[PDB]
């Protein structure tokens, strides 16, 4: 999954 | 003459407390442990999953003294909360150590209250560092330990042989509800950063660098001709973000934070998810096999369920300058779409009260009326929506 | 209030409270729904409002439904689950609604269909449709159109 | 050169034995552990629930030697039993330590026979002292340890690093029947006093002080304007009691035992509930916020299974002066009330031989005849009851 | 619950 | 819960 | 799988 | 739940 910073 | 751990405990154990909780939801009563961070102020850290929806909270020290405590801060994304003892008299605080120097192989001592039996001490070692995945949305940089930890150890202290706080015991891996030698604790350096924001502001100022990413496996390093087999892979940098302003490009591999190597992206994600906005840190990069270091500064950073508690699935915000609460996007089949919300609606008001922004809306949500009547508008139409 | 609706044309605004029909007080919304659901189209009646503590009387007139007018059943005498109405000027019968798990959706009927003909006779309105169903043909070949395509659906 | 526990264990391990026992009640078989107390006489301590309803007693040493053993004493209130080896030949006794000097944090070594595998060694630390609450009627002052302890460790040894016995592993807290790091052992000082009584009399002479009380929590501590938040609270003193003869009044709070602080009332009850009659001890009291010390001497308290070894459910004692064996009280549904005997019965004789006391009676139980005829009397009436 | 000693 | 050995 | 305390 | 006349 695409995770955000 | 025999080696023993009693001398360290006789000075440190008063710092560990047990917590009794009463709440309602189906009313419930829960129990766990706590740690005295500041003896004078009476600040006591614990697990947030211990104190959620709690009406009455009493705290019992190691010596048997009872107190009443009030909530100060809570952060379910990292599972750390802070309570304050009422009438703090003659307490003992714990010295927190630099968890970023911990190494697999150090001896650990766990302190908690399993099954409400009382202050129970167990021994173990550092099984591993950077563990995550028990709850992927949570900021988890868990330390694994074979120190015995059962139900009630939550919020307890994990200390080294000198009694300096290294972590807060959080969860176990038990398919049967009894400990099998796998405890997880959140490092003190994360707890030190998360408590410091609850002292000044009562919440966490979530900062962002503005990059996407995922874990670096051994397979990806072959394709990118990268040497390191573990770290953070930069999918993209978002425009006008701190990280973009810093000179970070896509294709980079992050390796270090403040000189300390990084165990995993999900662990690195947990690191910064605790630091306050604007913290200047150093990064280790790797592009074309060359190391680049950069100092950074977090920037600031909407759902319907953020202002609802129970109704999600509709993206909304404020319109222009005091022009209402406009709906950005709705997914067909959500608790908001179950009440008719569509994309593009413009919330003008509710219950004969004008609504210019989310703030004037939240002034009436706190009034908690039995039934709600939104005066929204879809195109040239003026329609109403009902709730509760 | 819907656009181009008799209530909108009569001067009825949202958020109002209906209190009476032709003088007779209203017991509930569901009771009024049943009252007007039986009145013939064009029935002239008077209504009583309550808006901002002010009583309003209005003359109105029933209108037809361009959405969910005729459900499937009353035409086939055994097939329910498809609400349909006429299109344009004798441009076929578009299906407004199809229910999940009903005899209509069990043959494949979806929203947006436009029936042009059936069994070698062009079909322009519900009367021309019913003119073939009274013939009671053994099998029905529907020359409907979904989107820009011209397809068929069969019966019996 | 590596630190190890093997040097101490090769000394002490022969002193730990495993126990094989066969009996019935419906025949069953079970097994436990035991510790050699007197190497010469062959005294082995174990848990009473290990030797309850026991016909044959077999012990296997560490070296595989088999012997036979006979019951000596049993005490279900403290779950301590003592047996003696038949033909004791070439044994090794264990050293005992003073458990009143134990401290939470000391290292512990548990030795028993988990799952009948043989002598198994596990390690741990003192989790806590004075833990109690598993069974409110027992004299329980357990020592908690994270030492792995399972079924079979019962009667096993809990020792320190110099090979000195500190406790007899007794029970655990396991939601799944497998150890989760919480075991309980009976301290040596308790077992020291209990065995010494079983050596001379085969039973424990229970002496009492003649006081009532309850636990001191911080809630009641505030009510009595007493500073101590834990200890023993004096409800009342019985007339002609040692406390009354010493000068103890209601409203006092017990804080120490011989200077040793008091952990709870539940431990304090087990402490003196095992000390032999006449034991001179000192106590620390707290009435009206003023510290007082008193010196005391235990007194006698004057009160079927211990005599039949297989028929329980009837408390019995001697009557008057050579007046037979009167039965105090009977429990419903037990092996005693299943033969007709009721409360108030006075066993006068059996099988054409008069019975003046419990000693004259067991002379027939040791004669072991095929059929027994108990000539009790209920009231002024003369009846018989038959068995086997 | 009051207990005796 | 609580258990013996 | 994973449990809390 | 609003329904259509």
């Amino acid at each position: 999954c695409y995770r955000k910073l | 003459q025999m080696p023993s751990l009693a001398p360290m405990l006789e000075k440190v154990m008063p710092s560990v407390v047990s917590i009794n909780v009463e709440g309602s939801t189906q009313k419930f009563m829960a129990l766990g442990s706590g740690v005295i961070i500041d003896a004078d102020k009476g600040y006591v850290v614990t697990n947030n999953h211990v104190v959620d929806n709690a009406t009455v909270i009493k705290v019992q020290l190691s010596d048997g003294r009872k107190f009443d405590a009030k909530m100060v801060g809570k952060d379910p994304r990292s599972d750390i909360a802070l309570i304050q003892i009422q009438n703090p008299k003659n307490l003992t605080a714990i010295k927190m150590a630099d968890s970023d120097a911990l190494r697999v192989g150090d001896y650990t001592v766990a302190i908690g209250n399993p099954f409400g039996l009382g202050e129970t001490v167990t021994s173990g070692i550092v099984s591993a560092l950077g563990r995550s995945g028990l709850n992927a949305e949570n900021y988890e940089n868990f330390i694994q330990t074979d120190a015995a930890i059962n139900r009630g150890n939550a919020g307890g202290a994990l200390v080294n042989l000198n009694g300096e706080l290294i972590g807060i015991n959080t969860a176990i891996l038990a398919p049967d509800g009894g400990n099998i030698g796998i405890g997880f604790a959140i490092p003190s350096n994360m707890v030190k950063n998360l408590t410091s924001q609850m002292v000044e502001y009562g919440q966490v100022k979530r900062g962002e660098l503005g990059i996407m990413g995922t874990e670096l496996n051994s397979e990806l390093a072959k394709a990118m001709k990268v040497d390191a087999q573990r770290g953070a892979f930069v999918s993209q940098v978002l425009p006008n973000s701190s990280a973009a302003k810093a000179g970070i490009k896509a294709g980079d591999v992050i390796t270090s934070l403040n000189g300390k190597p990084i165990s995993s992206f999900a662990a690195l994600r947990a690191q910064v998810g605790t630091m306050p906005v604007g913290s200047k840190l150093t990064l280790g990069l790797l592009r074309d096999g060359k190391q680049v270091n950069v100092n950074l500064e977090l920037q600031q950073s909407v759902d319907s369920s953020s202002i609802f508690n129970g109704i999600e699935g509709a993206e909304m915000s404020n319109k222009g300058k005091d022009q209402g609460v406009v709906v950005n996007n709705v997914k067909t089949g959500t608790p908001a779409a179950q009440i008719g919300l569509k994309k593009g609606d413009v919330i003008i008001g509710a219950n004969q009260q004008a609504v210019k922004n989310i703030a004037e809306l939240r002034k009436v949500l706190d009034s908690k009326p039995s039934v709600l009547a939104l005066n929204i508008q879809r195109g040239d139409s003026t329609i109403y929506l009902l709730m509760q | 209030v819907l656009p181009n609706s008799s209530a909108a044309k009569a001067g009825i605004k949202a958020g109002d409270v209906i209190t009476s029909l032709n003088g007779k007080p209203i017991s509930s919304f569901a009771a009024l729904r049943a009252q007007v659901g039986t009145m013939p189209v064009g029935s002239k009646l008077t209504l009583g409002l309550l808006r901002d503590g002010k009583q309003v009387n209005v003359n109105l007139e029933l209108q037809q439904s361009s959405q969910n007018q005729v459900d499937s059943s009353s035409i086939f005498n055994g097939i329910e689950g498809a609400e349909m109405s006429n299109k344009g000027k004798d441009q076929g019968v578009v299906v407004n609604n199809v229910k999940t798990g009903t005899p209509a959706a069990q043959i494949g009927l979806k929203k947006g269909d436009v029936i042009i003909g059936a069994n070698q006779q062009a079909v322009k309105n519900i009367a021309e449709l019913r003119k073939v169903l009274d013939s009671k043909p053994s099998v029905l070949a529907l020359n409907i159109q979904r989107g820009d395509s011209t397809i068929y659906l069969l019966m019996q």
